[PDB]
RNA sequence: UUGACUGCGAGAAUGACAAUUCGAGCAGGUGCGAAAGCAGGUCAUAGUGAUCCGGUGGUUCUGAAUGGAAGGGCCAUCGC
RNA sequence: ACUCCGAAUACCAGUAAGUACUAUCCGGGAGACACACGGCGGGUGCUAACGUCCGUCGUGGAGAGGGAAACAACCCAGAC
RNA sequence: AGCGGCGAGCGAAAUUGGACUAGCCCUUAAGCUUUACACACGUUAGACGAACGGUCUGGAAAGGCCGACGAUACAGGGUGAUAGUCCCGUAGUUGACGAUGUGUGUUCAGUGAAAUCGAGUAGGGCGGGACACGUGAUAUCCUGUCUGAAUAUGGGGGGACCAUCCUCCAAGGCUAAAUACUACUGACUGACCGAUAGUGAACCAGUACCGUGAGGGAAAGGCGAAAAGAACCCCUGUGAGGGGAGUGAAAUAGAACCUGAAACCGUGUACGUACAAGCAGUAGGAGCAGGCUGUCCUGUGACUGCGUACCUUUUGUAUAAUGGGUCAGCGACUUAUAUUCAGUGGCAAGGUUAACCAUCUAGGGGAGCCGUAGGGAAACCGAGUCUUAACUGGGCGUU
């Protein structure tokens, strides 16, 4: 049976192998084109570089700022909240079923999926949507 | 399904484990791995930077007729570094649990249908002694055969070293490769109930 | 692992030098000018394989007028008696009956210039 | 190694749902001669023209 | 007299792109007209300069223990 | 670089038949951005140049075969 | 996140998963080093070490055929071809007088050590430097220069700065493990090379050789199983070289030595060729010569038609543009990591683990990553959101 075992049709293709003849079709050149800064060796442009033109990464201007609390926040699923072991839906609990990673400081509940079972959630922010969907199986919303 | 053990009666077993479809795509693939897992990957070539000498321009640049050159070492000169040359790999593939699983149950379903896994009550041997090993596997009707038990006994595992194409292995020890290579595998029973676990 | 060339690398140049077999000097021996010469053979071999249907057929009509000349007619002028005539013999057969059975000739050539 | 981020790629362009997101330009000084129409219509951040995007993306390796 | 309005804008023109152009109508507040109306500069088409950095005003969005603040942002605007 | 006039064509749109895998959109990969001659409309030049610069169509480029003695770019014609 | 002619680029931490874990003293410690005394404990020459005959082919048997036999030993090597059983080994079992190393105690003599809890110190000004951080609003650290406290009622830090609060106690020390590396020694391994490769170096190689010197830096493996390396004879200069003879399975295996390609050079034979103009062929084609037996095969090719190499580079090359004397050998899209797209497979609203652990391709390991919601600069809101006083609205999203 190891002489016997093959991949699936599609699962493997042979590579791309320049400059072994005309049959090919990859010969001489290689598909890099006739002479130019690209069919040189380590002759790529850098991405961005649009001739020498102001590019677009620096004739539009800079905007925003990022807030501290979003890298510390996190967004949590209704439908995830199933995943929490035991009633309370709070911080350590989220953390527990690895709904948040351990660096989350804040969390908002978003209605997403369904709830099923009734769960408290303390601590954490809710959606009206959420907050109605977690009422309405049972659920209540400490502050 | 139902297994027929010799010197027993028939064990039940799950359908997933040994009555899967034989999916080959799966199994080539773990296959593959498996023997890629094994590579060394130990060589290298030197580069014209790393071969002996080769500063030194050859000689000017223009004037003396000559093809210019920059080093004796460069790749189109004999003796001269590999335009490309190796060094030590690592070939290691991942194969994901479940991809492992799954071609594991696919071989040993196909085993079953193939009629080469063997399913004993016991197998032992009482002393460490190839030539006692080898009438066992006579009365089996095997020469060639993988024996999987729950724990290997030195014994076993001591009478079945100089034996070739006889491999004693424990349900830990039993590989996508191994179930393939060995024309039968003889499990006992209780590895069987282990193998079933192993493999979900 | 590392592949050396040789003896495939041999099999290339000795197909080509076999196939060079007969032509003077390098254009036999020495494998850049024998690949060229073998190359410029079979580009010579297509474009004749061509123009051999073409000399053909100028030597037939060639001989077919010389043959209905003799028989008194014109090769335009026979060719056209035979279309009238129904007459589809080819050009080569014609030329073959020519010179093999000059009779069958004047026969064809009486009844070309009947339909004429 | 890990791809680095055009960081000046980054502060211009933010992906979302509806494409790269970016600031109209002309709108930073020499106002006063410019219309209120004008300068009302560059407010709203746009999104990026398809010929715009490749480029982009490959600026924004992880975004 | 201040419509050389503020927020917007169906829908188009025109550009590789950046950008450039026209625009009914809606909301608010306004001027002229008895009124229908007209008015978001000028008969129209030139009168111009990206980004970065920085300045001034506003906002009070952010802002690293907390409360402030600095500094960021956003809006208006200035400096080729 | 005048217009009391003013075509053919071309273009835009609609309606309709027949023929055609066409058009469009979103992705992966390019290559190219030295063009040449010929016809026609022109600028430039001397209505010189195998000149030069545009428009448009053809061929060459990337196209063999037949013709034009020989002749990329003309005439005929597209080589499984 | 930040830093950055906010360009090119540079690039953290908080926090969290692991490996390893250990603290101990200036009223004098832990540790470290020494010293001996013990004891353990290992190393250092090694020893024994299973089991095959017959027959066939052949120069030779390890091969074939037939029938045996060992295996805790079928690692590996050698032997006239390819050996479990011929040999050396291997598995396993044993061996150290003495000498070493290690770890324990038990001692010694030191060291730690700066003594005594930290002032020219902290902080400051000026100039620099380090921190991801380029002086920026720039905290913190180091300090060349100039200064200069407080001293638990005190002081440091918490990213300008201030208050509050929290946390720590600088200006004295020592500290294993987890970590880095291997010129050297041993064993073992290889989808590493196999003599233009692999080391520069398989060979008397850092040699020859080159250079004043620093320094540079080669080429060069293979008779045979065994030298049995050719007694003797003959030609020749008591040569070189050869022919016999002999050796050998083989001597076009004879030391200029396995195989023995190509370029290149010869001898012989067939055919052509001394009135004929050019990419040397091609399509056709007589004659001649060999076979086989003339609508065959082979070789040659009078004569006729057609026909200006190849590569490169170009609008365009027979070009009198480039490159190539020829042959053989070698010589150019790789590898790692990350991003993205596609195919394929697994699993599926989930998918997947990383280091590490591990009886080690298993299994553990959930840190993390991606998906599952978007909008907004942001707070934040959220199937919506942003804009605006508010949209009849409009942007993006929903499905």
């Amino acid at each position: 049976r190891l002489n016997t075992l093959a991949p699936a049709a599609g699962a493997k293709t042979s590579a791309k192998r320049v400059g072994r003849g005309i049959g090919s079709g990859l010969g001489k050149t290689g598909g890099r084109g006739h002479k130019g800064q690209k069919s040189r060796s380590g002759g790529s442009v850098r991405p961005g570089f649009e001739g020498g033109q102001m590019p677009l990464k620096q004739r539009l201007p800079k905007f925003g700022f990022t807030s501290r609390k979003s890298l510390v926040s996190a967004e949590v699923r209704l439908a995830e909240l199933a995943k929490v072991s035991g009633d309370v839906v709070d911080l350590n609990s989220l953390k527990a079923a690895n709904i948040i990673t351990k660096n989350i400081e804040f969390v908002k509940v978003v209605l997403s999926g369904e709830i099923n079972k009734a769960v408290t959630v303390k601590g954490l922010r809710v959606t009206k949507g959420a907050k109605a969907a977690i009422e309405a199986a049972g659920g209540k919303i400490e502050e | 399904m139902e297994l027929m053990v010799k010197g027993a009666d028939a064990l039940t077993v799950s359908e997933t484990t040994f009555g899967r479809e034989f999916n080959e795509a799966l199994v080539h693939q773990v296959v593959v791995a498996y023997a890629a897992g094994a590579r060394q990957g130990t060589r290298a070539q030197k580069t014209r930077s790393e071969v002996s000498g080769g500063g030194a321009k050859p000689w000017r640049q223009k004037g003396t007729g000559r093809a210019r050159a920059g080093t004796i070492r460069s790749p189109i000169w004999r003796s001269g570094g590999v335009t490309f040359a190796a060094k030590p790999q690592d070939h290691s593939q991942k194969v994901n649990k479940k991809m492992y699983r799954g071609a594991m149950k696919s071989i040993l379903s196909e085993l079953v249908r193939q009629e080469r896994l063997i399913v004993v009550d016991n197998f032992s041997v009482e002393a460490p002694k190839t030539k006692e090993l080898v009438a066992k596997l006579k009365e089996l009707e095997l020469t060639d055969a993988l024996i999987v038990t729950s724990e290997v006994d030195e014994n076993l595992f001591l009478a079945a070293r100089n034996l070739y194409k006889v491999d004693a292995r424990d349900v830990a020890g039993i590989d996508p490769v191994s179930l393939i290579a060995f024309d039968k595998v003889v499990m006992t029973a209780e590895a069987v109930k282990q193998v079933e676990e192993m493999l979900a | 692992p590392r592949v050396k060339r040789g003896v495939q690398a041999r099999a290339r140049h000795k197909k080509v030098l076999k196939q060079a077999k007969g032509y003077y000097g390098a254009r036999s021996r020495v494998y850049r000018v024998a690949f060229q010469a073998v190359t410029k053979a079979g580009q010579y071999a297509y474009r004749d394989r061509r123009a051999k249907k073409r000399q053909f057929r100028q030597l037939w009509i060639a001989r077919i007028n010389a043959a209905s000349r003799q028989n008194g007619l014109s090769y335009s002028r026979f060719i056209n008696g035979l279309k009238k005539a129904s007459i589809e013999i080819d050009r080569k057969i014609l030329a073959d009956i020519a010179v093999f059975d000059k009779a069958a000739f004047a026969v064809l050539v009486e009844k070309a210039k009947a339909a004429l | 190694p890990k791809m680095k981020t055009n960081k000046g790629a980054a502060k211009r362009f933010k992906k979302t749902a509806g494409g790269i997101k970016y600031k109209h330009a002309t709108k930073r000084h020499i106002l006063t001669k410019r219309t209120t129409k004008n300068k009302r219509q560059l407010r709203p951040n746009a999104i990026l023209p398809k010929c715009e995007v490749a480029a982009v993306i490959r600026m924004l390796p992880y975004a």
